[PDB]
């Protein structure tokens, strides 16, 4: 009778980068769980904490649905642990996690022949970070901690582009993410 | 040529709905995409949003979420800009610009001659 | 989002000088590869025309006296050659976010 | 840096209600909880209710359910509790606090505000 | 709703010694504990958000440990900044609920 | 190129226990799973369980709980395998698998060793 | 413990021929499916992800079809390498059991 908004963040034109990802929280409706269950259309599909049979028992606090779009190479770093130039710089997952991680091929929408240059990851900041934690500020590295303006001396701009294009390979595809977590914590639904 | 055009241009008073169109011509139409901007006689550009043919979809601006749709026929390759709930702050001018492939648009290279709404009574 | 500011708001440049249009952006736009700034010029009674693409290249069917500099914040189009024909409305664009936003806009006019 | 600028000290009269406020800057408001905390003076902190500022849900404890009304507003990137029907024992200090990933701590906290009621 | 109690309400310690907090729950919350600290001009920091040892931006002379039912954190070496209230927060089940904390004070 | 190589083969009296060894190498390690199959000869394939190399958290298969205990070593890429309580009926050979590189499933095997033995 | 059989352990069809192995389900599995391969004296190969999503670097004879619980696999004809067993095996639920297997040898 109210079947949750799965059919808008999975099915979206243009999932935001990884530098950049949006969540969307979804609670008071009725969960699918059986339109994502094909196994030629995704790819991923590995979830911790949980087995994949969510659509009996009703882990329904709130779920937390992340998405943004990684390289083929690195979307493996999508995992609890997993030191990497995506997660420990973009999308950090925390070591537990109750959460879902979905992901798919997509070099028909986000590949052009050309070259697509619009995805963006943050590869060279500050340390760590923490889980969950984003950011999106764009100022210029510096490895001093005192600032430039690049093309000076040895500091250059914290962001990179992917540079999909149709030619090249499976590992440098496009690859969408979506990554739910639940989040149970004794509440009513 | 790369050919765009849309309808004549019409007078709606507020209240009703009005469908723009664009018809094109001069290349394949699932390859490249269709955007949509307005400018209010005299002040500056703004994005309204853009259309996906190949893979069907469609997407927004925040500030016009929701009085403005897309709808495109594939065949006759026409693009129909809806708007609704017309004030006289939506009397400008519409163009139906064309950008990139699906999900790489940066830059509206073609353009064509632009609609202009007029609410009255 | 991200909103663009021009300066000066009504150039007037003369033939034998050049024009210096100033599109400052909000927030940082560039990364490394790229810089994701397009520029636009629009003659009374028509619509838009590509002048720039990536805030250096050029677009193929230009009349070669139009390219951009600037990297980071700061971005201008420069007109060394100036003519009867470029007196027109010209406007700054940005693509690092999905919702795009145009610029403000100058004019140019000759003595 | 990311900081809770949080509202001055105020005074206030029996039976009133008083709109407090916990500005969010430096990170983004739109994704994470925010928690509402109470102190008396020489006791712990206790949890008020906790809102998520991207659609307004809301979760209260048992105790405050009726007193304290929380709402937020997102372009203004701040939270609001409305306490109502004022008694004398409310005068204590008011922290918010909030933070990314809930199970590891509430990593960002407020500078805390006071409140009293008194004629 | 789980209440936990900080058996001390206060302690006296010197500088440079070892000193140590206990902690206890009503039931077990399964490692999901959190050390606090206030210090008396108002602002309250994290120092521990797991129960073993997993630190946020702090100087390492605080090493939590304990698991189970009954926890401590402790300082290794102290120093005279370091003089403050420290809290337990609970955050396995909702409604959160924190500790009554210690005052520290020189000896 | 992606290499597994388990030890040499084995030969063992009933009543023992046994330790064998799966070196990895050619990626990084800390990524993909180790999984476990057992194969008698001319069989089919049944399963041990699998193991998670950063953290060290193991499943197993309930037909093998009191007879192996996995457990890895991240210094130097190997997992093992710590066969105990061994009798006959066991006379099998041990593969070690990984997921494949681009697949992502749990289950899904696409990369061997060469493989053990066991009497 | 679900389980997932085949209905020959013998299948003999000769070179250039046109064969079909068959796995049951005893349960329902939605999607989820995998086929493996091997020669005696090596380890097996991962041959169709998914029923039908042929693994890279593989010939482009084979082709798995069937959904529900029944399912298959056909190769269009033999070769001097495909004479090995065929594996069929979930991933659906917990314990991935394979099949009985199924040896096509030459007649
Ligand atoms: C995204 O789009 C697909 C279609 O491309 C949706 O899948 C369909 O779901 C409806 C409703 O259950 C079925 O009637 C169709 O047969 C399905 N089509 C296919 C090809 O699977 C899907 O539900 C949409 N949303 C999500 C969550 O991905
Ligand atoms: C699962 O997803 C796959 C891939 O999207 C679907 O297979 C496609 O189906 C469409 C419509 O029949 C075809 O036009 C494509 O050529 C197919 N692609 C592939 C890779 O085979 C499949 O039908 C979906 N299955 C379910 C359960 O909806």
């Amino acid at each position: 009778t109210n079947l949750c908004p799965f059919g808008e963040v999975f099915n979206a034109t243009k999932f935001p980068s990884v530098y950049a990802w949006e969540r969307k929280k979804i609670s008071n409706c009725v969960a699918d769980y059986s339109v994502l269950y094909n196994s030629t259309f995704f790819s991923t599909f590995k979830c911790y904490g949980v087995s994949a049979t969510k659509l009996n028992d009703l882990c329904f606090s709130n779920v937390y649905a992340d998405s943004f779009v990684v390289k083929g190479d690195d979307v493996r770093q999508i995992a609890p642990g997993q030191t990497g130039v995506i997660a420990d710089y973009n999308y950090k997952l925390p070591d537990d996690f109750m959460g879902c991680v979905l992901a798919w091929n997509t070099r028909n929408i986000d590949a052009t022949s050309t070259g697509n240059y619009n995805y963006k990851y943050r590869y060279l900041r500050h340390g760590k970070l923490r889980p969950f934690e984003r950011d999106i500020s764009n100022v210029p590295f510096s490895p001093d901690g005192k600032p430039c303006t690049p093309p000076a001396l040895n500091c250059y701009w914290p962001l990179n582009d992917y540079g999909f294009y149709t030619t090249t390979g499976i590992g440098y595809q496009p690859y969408r993410v979506v990554v739910l977590s639940f989040e149970l914590l004794n509440a009513p639904a | 040529e790369v050919q765009l055009q849309q309808s004549g241009p019409e007078l709606v008073k507020p209240g009703a709905s009005v469908k723009i169109s664009c018809k094109t011509s001069g290349y394949t139409f699932t390859e490249y995409t269709l955007h949509w901007v307005k400018q209010s006689h005299g002040k500056s550009l703004e994005w309204i949003g853009g259309f996906d043919p190949n893979f069907g979809g469609a997407t927004y601006n925040l500030k016009f979420e929701d009085k403005a749709t897309l709808t495109v026929d594939k065949s006759s390759n026409t693009a129909y800009m809806e708007l609704r709930s017309l004030t006289s702050e939506d009397s400008a001018v519409f163009y139906c610009a064309r950008g990139d492939y699906g999900t790489s648009y940066a830059y509206f290279d073609f353009w064509g001659q632009g609609t202009t709404l007029t609410v009255s009574s | 989002d991200i909103v663009l500011t021009q300066s000066p708001a009504s150039l007037a440049v003369s033939l034998g000088q050049r024009a210096a249009i100033s599109c400052r952006a909000s927030q940082s736009v560039s990364t490394s590869s790229h810089n994701y700034v397009h520029w636009y010029q629009q003659r009374p009674g028509q619509p838009p025309k590509l002048l720039i693409k990536y805030a250096s290249n050029l677009e193929c069917g230009v009349p070669a006296r139009f390219s951009g500099s600037g990297s980071g914040t700061d971005f201008t189009l420069n007109i060394h050659p100036v003519e009867e024909e470029d007196s027109a409305a010209y406007y700054c664009q940005h693509s690092w976010e999905i919702p795009y936003t145009f610029g403000g806009g100058t004019k140019l006019e000759i003595k | 840096q990311v900081q809770l600028q949080q509202s001055g000290a105020e005074l206030a009269r029996p039976g009133a209600s008083v709109k407090l406020s916990c500005k969010a800057s430096g990170y983004t408001f739109t994704f994470y909880w925010m928690q509402w905390l109470k102190q008396r003076p020489g006791q712990g902190l206790e949890w008020i209710g906790a809102i998520y500022p991207g659609d307004g849900d809301t979760r209260y404890t048992q105790r405050f359910k009726d007193k304290a009304t929380l709402t937020a507003d997102k372009s203004s990137s701040t939270a609001y509790i409305q306490l109502s029907s004022l008694a004398s024992e409310d005068s204590a200090v008011y922290y918010c606090a909030g933070g990314e990933y809930d199970n590891y701590g509430f990593d960002y906290w407020g500078q805390g505000t006071t409140l009293t009621v008194s004629s | 709703d789980i209440q936990m109690t900080q058996t001390t309400s206060s302690l006296s310690a010197s500088l440079g010694d070892r000193v140590t907090i206990s902690c206890r729950a009503s039931q077990d919350i399964s490692n999901y504990l959190n050390w606090y600290q206030q210090k008396p001009d108002g602002t309250v920091k994290l120092l521990i958000y797991y129960t073993s040892r997993l630190h946020s931006g702090v100087p390492s002379r605080f090493s939590g440990s304990g698991s189970g039912t009954d926890y401590s954190l402790t300082i290794s070496n102290l120093e005279q900044e370091d003089i403050a209230t420290y809290f337990c927060q609970q955050g396995t089940t909702l409604p959160y609920t924190f500790g009554g904390g210690t005052k520290l004070e020189i000896k | 190129e992606i290499q597994l190589q388990q030890s040499g083969p084995e030969l063992v009296a009933p009543g023992a226990s046994v330790k064998v060894s799966c070196k990895a190498s050619g990626y990084a390690f800390t990524s993909y799973n180790m999984y476990w199959v057992r194969q008698s000869h001319g069989k089919s394939l049944e399963w041990i369980g699998y193991i998670v190399p950063y953290n060290g958290g193991t499943t197993y298969n309930q037909e093998f709980k009191g007879k192996a205990t996995l457990t890895v070593d991240k210094s130097s890429n190997t997992a093992y395998i710590h066969l105990n309580s061994l009798t006959s009926e066991d006379s099998a050979v041990y593969y070690c698998a990984k997921e494949g590189t681009y697949y992502g499933y749990d289950g899904v095997l696409a990369d061997w060793g060469q493989g053990t033995l066991v009497t | 413990d679900i389980q997932m059989t085949q209905s020959s352990s013998y299948l003999s069809v000769s070179l250039g021929g046109r064969v079909t192995i068959t796995c049951k389900a005893s349960d329902h599995i939605n999607n989820w499916l995998a086929w493996y391969q091997q020669k005696p004296g090596n380890a097996p190969r991962l041959l169709i992800s998914g029923v039908t999503n042929l693994e890279t670097g593989v010939p482009s004879r084979f082709s798995g079809s069937g959904s529900g619980k029944n399912f298959t696999l056909s190769i269009a004809s033999l070769q001097t390498e495909d004479v090995a067993t065929y594996y069929c095996q979930q991933y659906w639920s917990f314990p991935w059991t394979f099949g009985g297997g199924t040896k096509l040898e030459i007649r």
